[PDB]
C-alpha cells in the first residue's frame, strides 16, 4: 500500500533526480508534505510489477512510450488539468500523453539523440555513417577511436536501423497499425548490417554500454558518441570541449531517432492524487521548477512554452530539435514494450555474432507483431473447426460409414480449409515467415496466395464455394474407402449441382463450370504441412492436423 | 479472445494424454 | 505400427468360412484364454504385403499358396517348423506347395479347384464341351434362362479355358519354373480367350458379370451353369437349386486346365505370437474337428489332413474337384505370379469388353508377365518423356508462345502430361520400388500413381480426350512467371470448350463426362515430378532435375 | 535398343559440360 500525506517519485537514474528533489524540498517547505525522489534500476519494468498490486510511487517519470501500456493495465490515474494550465504546454506534447482520448501523464520535456563529438579531436564531424570506418582507422593510429555509444539499448541503435526504411508500427489513417511492423524490411536490414560490420571490422566493440561509452568520450579516448541532453552535464564537468550536431546520414538519408517525451504519471493506487497534481502543476511545471532539474541534468526542449523560449537559443537544443524533426515521436501504444524487447534481442544477438542480421530481424518481426497479436492463427483455428463441422453436415456425408468419413477428411481437409480461407479473406499477404527447403517453402506460400487471388478474380460466390467444398470432399482419390463407387456418385451430385447453378445464375458465362473445376488441382497442391507451419505450429507443434481432425469428427 | 486457439490446444493435450 | 501380443488376429478371404474358423478360435480361447479375432478385409492379398512391410497386419494370413513365395521373398513370413510327426499328418504334395527355397513358409489347409456347377432340373446332362454352350444357351434363352454365368472379372475363372489349348503362364523346366518362358500369348491362349469373347459378342454371356451376379443368378435358378470352387457349395445348399458338380467342359477336345490353389496359413514375420499361432494352427485348426468346423461353414475342398481327407474324398463333389485339379495345374508359388495374375486380369477385362482385340491384349500381358528387368519400363518411360515434350511443342497455340512462357508451362505441367502419357501407353506400373523412414510415404505416392492410372482406364478415356486433357494441363495459369496469364487462360478455355463439345457429341448418354474428366486433374498434380525421376530416370540423370533438361530441349531447337 | 535411355543420358552429359 501507498502512504498518504507524502509523495514518492520514481525517475530514471540518468535524469536529474537531485534537481527534482530540490523542487520536492521547496514543496515540503511551502506545504509540509514530504517528497522522496528515488531512481530504482529497471523501473520501467519495476513500476508495472509493483503498481499491479496497488504499490509503488505516487508519481512515475518516463518517456511517453511506456505509458499507454501502463494506462491499459489500469495503473495510471487520468489527469485533469484546467484548460488554462494545458495552454502553458505545447499541444504536441499533450498528444504524446493522450491515450484513448484520456490524458494519462504530465509532459515534461522532449528528448532526442544527437551526435556528440570532441571538437579538439574532430573539428569537422562526419556527415555520413559511411565515413566512420576510414575516420576510425585514421584515429586508431593516434591511440583513439572514432565512435563509441551504447550498443545494449536499442534506443541508441534505432536511428541507424530506421534511416533506410526501418520502422516499428506504421501510422495509418490516424493510428498505429500493430499488423504492419517494419523491423525486418530491407532498410532495417541495411542499417543493422552496417552496425554489425562496424563490429566485425573492430571499429566498435559489441560489449559497449552506457558507462563505457560515456567514460570513453569524457576521458577523450573517443572522438564521437551518441546520447541525449541528460549526458551534457558530465561532459561539461569533464575536460572535453564538445559539440552537439546532426546525426550522420546512412545511404544518403538522415538517421531517424525515436523521440521521447519525458512524462510524469500519477499512480492509480496513490491516495495523494491532488498533492501530486499540485506538485506537478504548480512546482515542477514552472520556469523555476524545470530550471532546478535542468541544472542537474538537461531535459531537452521542455514542454513548458515560457521556459522553452529561453532554452531555445542554445545551439545544443537546436541540434536536439533538428534530430527530432528527422525522426518520429514514439507511439505510446501498449505494444511498444513488445517492440522494444524484440529489437533489444535482435541487436544484441546480431552484434555478438550469435545470429545473422536476417535471422535476428526475422525473430524481432515475429515478436513485435505476435501473429497480429496471434489473431490470424486464431482466425485460422476457427476456420479449422468450421471446416470439420461443414463436412459433417454436408449432404450425404453423415450417412457414410465412419471409416469413409475419416478417409475423406484425411485427404481433403486442407482443400476445404483453403476454400474457407479464401472465402474468409484470411490475411495471407502478411507472409508470417515463421521458420522452425527455403525458396521451396516460399514458393508454396506464393502459390497459396496466388490461388486465393484466382478465386477472387473468378468472383466465386457463396453458393459456388458450397459446391466446390462438396466436390473436393467426396473425392474417390481418398485411400481405403469402402464403396468408392458410392463416393463417385456423391461427387457427381455435387458436380451436377454446380452445373445447374452456374447455367441458371451466369448464363452469359457458358464456361464457368469447367473454369471453376480447373481451380481444384491447385487446391490439392497446397500441402497440409504448409497450413500447419503457417497457422498451427505454435498450438499443436509436431502433431498432424489429420489426426486431430479425426478426433473432432469422431469425438461426438 | 483466442477461443479456437485454446480449443485446438485442448485437442492437442487430449491426444498427448493419449 | 505394431501387432498386439497375447491374442491372435487372423485374415481370411470373405468367400471362405470365417465363421467356422471363428468357432475354432472360440475353442482355442476356451482352452487357453487367448482371444482369436478373425477378419475378412477386402483385397487382403494386396493389403497384407502393404501393412506387413511396416511390421503391421494380422498374426496369421490365409490365402492360396501362390502369393506366399512373394511374401517370403519380401521377408514377410515366419518360417514354420512343425515336427516330423505333425508333417506326417498332411499329404506331401500339400507341403510342396508351401515350400519356397527349401523353407516351409505356411501351413497347407486344403486343395481348391474350379469345377462346372450345374442345375440338375434345368440341365440333367451338362455339356462335355465348351462348343455345345451357345446352342444350349439359345435353347434355354427361349425359356427365360441362360446357360452359363461365371465371374469374368477375375482371371482365375477364365484361365481354365485359356490354358486348355496351350496357354501356360510359366514353363516348368529342369525342376523349376522358368521366368523367361511365358505362355500367355501363344496360339492356344489366343484360341481360348477368343472363344470366351465370342460368347460375349453373341450375347451368350455378359462382360460385366462378376462373382455376385453369377452366384445370385445360379442360386436363384436364372442360369443353368456356373464355374466356382468348393466354398460356393454352401450357398447353393441353402438355396432352392438341386445341383451337381462335374468336370469342366473341354475346349477343342482338350480338358480345361484350372489353376489349382492350396489354401495356406502363414505366420506374420513381425508377430509376437508365433508360438500361439503355431499352437492354434497345428493343434486346433489342422484337426478333424477344426477342419470340420470350417468345412460346415464353407467347404474347403480336398483338405491336406489325411485322416479327414479320406472321408471327404468319397464325396462326388470332392471327386469332381480333384478330377479338375488333376487336369489342371498346381500354381507356382514364385514371386512373379502376382505380375502374371495382374497382366492376365487386365488382358481379359479389356478383351471381354471389346476395347482391345484378343491378340493385342495378350501381347501386352506377355511382356508385362515376362519382365524380371526394369530396363524396358525405364526405356518406355524415357520415350514417353521425349514424346511428352514433343507433344507440347506442337500443341495448338503453344509454338506461338514466348519461350519463357513455354518453359514455365512445361516446368509445372510436364509430370502431369507424363502421367497421362503413361496411362495412355499402359506403362507397367507394378514392380519393386527399387528399395529409409518415410519410405512408406514414397510407397504411398507409388500407389496413388497406380490408382490414378486405373481410374483413367475405368473412365475409358479415349485418345481424343487424352489430347484435350493434356492441353488443359499444359495451359495452366497456375504456372509461375507467365508474361500474359490471361492469354494462357483463354488457351485453356479453348481446350476446355473442345473437350465439352467432344463428349457432348461422342457420349451424349453421359451428360457428366466432361466434369468427371476434369475431376481427374487434381490427382495429376499430386503425382510429384520427383517420383517420376526416382522411378525411371535416376539411373540416367542422377540428381539433375528433368525440368532443366526440358528447358534445354525447348531452347535447343 | 535402349535408344531413349541413351538419348536421356546425352541430354544429361550435354547439360553437365554446360
Ligand atoms: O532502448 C530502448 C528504450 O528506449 C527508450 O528509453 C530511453 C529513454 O527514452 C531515454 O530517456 C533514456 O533513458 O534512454 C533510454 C534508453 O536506454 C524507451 O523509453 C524505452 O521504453 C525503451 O526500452
Ligand atoms: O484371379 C486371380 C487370383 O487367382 C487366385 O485367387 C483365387 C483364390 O485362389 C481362390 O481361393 C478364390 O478366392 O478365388 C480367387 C480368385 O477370385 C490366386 O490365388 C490369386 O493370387 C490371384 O490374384
Amino acid at each position: 500500500k501507498i502512504e498518504e500525506g507524502k509523495l514518492v517519485i520514481w525517475i530514471n537514474g540518468d535524469k536529474g533526480y537531485n534537481g527534482l528533489a530540490e523542487v520536492g524540498k521547496k514543496f515540503e517547505k511551502d506545504t509540509g508534505i514530504k517528497v522522496t525522489v528515488e531512481h530504482p534500476d529497471k523501473l520501467e519494468e519495476k513500476f508495472p510489477q509493483v503498481a499491479a498490486t496497488g504499490d509503488g510511487p505516487d508519481i512515475i517519470f518516463w518517456a511517453h512510450d511506456r505509458f499507454g501500456g501502463y494506462a491499459q493495465s489500469g495503473l495510471l490515474a487520468e489527469i485533469t488539468p484546467a484548460a488554462a494550465f494545458q495552454d502553458k504546454l505545447y499541444p504536441f506534447t499533450w498528444d504524446a500523453v493522450r491515450y484513448n482520448g484520456k490524458l494519462i501523464a504530465y509532459p515534461i520535456a522532449v528528448e532526442a539523440l544527437s551526435l556528440i563529438y570532441n571538437k579538439d579531436l574532430l573539428p569537422n564531424p562526419p556527415k555520413t555513417w559511411e565515413e566512420i570506418p576510414a575516420l576510425d582507422k585514421e584515429l586508431k593510429a593516434k591511440g583513439k577511436s572514432a565512435l563509441m555509444f551504447n550498443l545494449q539499448e536499442p534506443y541508441f541503435t534505432w536511428p541507424l536501423i530506421a534511416a533506410d526504411g526501418g520502422y516499428a508500427f506504421k501510422y495509418a489513417a490516424g493510428k498505429y497499425d500493430i499488423k504492419d511492423v517494419g523491423v525486418d524490411n530491407a532498410g532495417a536490414k541495411a542499417g543493422l548490417t552496417f552496425l554489425v560490420d562496424l563490429i566485425k571490422n573492430k571499429h566498435m566493440n559489441a560489449d559497449t554500454d552506457y558507462s563505457i561509452a560515456e567514460a570513453a568520450f569524457n576521458k577523450g579516448e573517443t572522438a564521437m558518441t551518441i546520447n541525449g541532453p541528460w549526458a551534457w552535464s558530465n561532459i561539461d564537468t569533464s575536460a572535453v570541449n564538445y559539440g552537439v550536431t546532426v546525426l550522420p546520414t546512412f545511404k544518403g538519408q538522415p538517421s531517424k531517432p525515436f523521440v521521447g517525451v519525458l512524462s510524469a504519471g500519477i499512480n492509480a493506487a496513490s491516495p495523494n492524487k491532488e498533492l501530486a497534481k499540485e506538485f506537478l502543476e504548480n512546482y515542477l511545471l514552472t520556469d523555476e521548477g524545470l530550471e532546478a532539474v535542468n541544472k542537474d541534468k538537461p531535459l531537452g526542449a521542455v514542454a513548458l512554452k515560457s521556459y522553452e523560449e529561453e532554452l531555445a537559443k542554445d545551439p545544443r537544443i537546436a541540434a536536439t530539435m533538428e534530430n527530432a524533426q528527422k525522426g518520429e515521436i514514439m507511439p505510446n501504444i501498449p505494444q511498444m514494450s513488445a517492440f522494444w524487447y524484440a529489437v533489444r534481442t535482435a541487436v544484441i544477438n546480431a552484434a555478438s555474432g550469435r545470429q545473422t542480421v536476417d535471422a535476428a530481424l526475422a525473430a524481432a518481426q515475429t515478436n513485435a507483431a505476435a501473429e497480429f497479436i496471434d489473431n490470424v492463427c486464431e482466425l485460422a483455428a476457427r476456420l479449422l473447426f468450421s471446416t470439420v463441422e461443414w463436412a459433417r453436415h454436408a449432404p450425404f456425408f453423415p450417412e457414410l460409414p465412419v471409416a469413409d468419413q475419416v478417409a475423406l477428411l484425411r485427404l481433403s481437409w486442407s482443400e476445404l480449409f483453403v476454400l474457407n480461407a479464401a472465402q474468409a479473406a484470411l490475411p495471407l499477404h502478411t507472409a508470417p515467415l515463421l521458420a522452425a527447403r527455403a525458396v521451396a517453402f516460399m514458393d508454396q506460400v506464393r502459390a497459396f496466395q496466388e490461388q486465393v487471388d484466382k478465386l477472387g478474380r473468378l468472383q466465386v460466390d457463396s453458393a459456388e464455394y458450397g459446391c466446390l467444398k462438396a466436390i473436393a470432399l467426396f473425392t474417390p482419390d481418398a485411400c481405403g474407402l469402402s464403396d468408392p463407387a458410392h463416393v463417385e456418385s456423391l461427387q457427381e451430385k455435387a458436380q451436377v449441382a454446380l452445373t445447374e447453378y452456374v447455367r441458371a445464375q451466369y448464363p452469359s458465362q457458358p464456361q464457368r463450370f469447367g473454369r471453376l473445376l480447373l481451380r481444384l488441382p491447385a487446391l490439392r497442391a497446397v500441402p497440409a504441412s504448409l497450413i500447419s507451419q503457417l497457422f498451427f505450429m505454435r498450438l499443436v507443434g509436431k502433431t498432424p492436423i489429420e489426426t486431430l481432425i479425426r478426433d473432432m469428427l469422431l469425438s461426438g | 479472445d483466442y477461443k479456437f486457439s485454446t480449443l485446438l490446444m485442448m485437442l492437442k493435450d487430449m491426444h498427448d494424454s493419449k
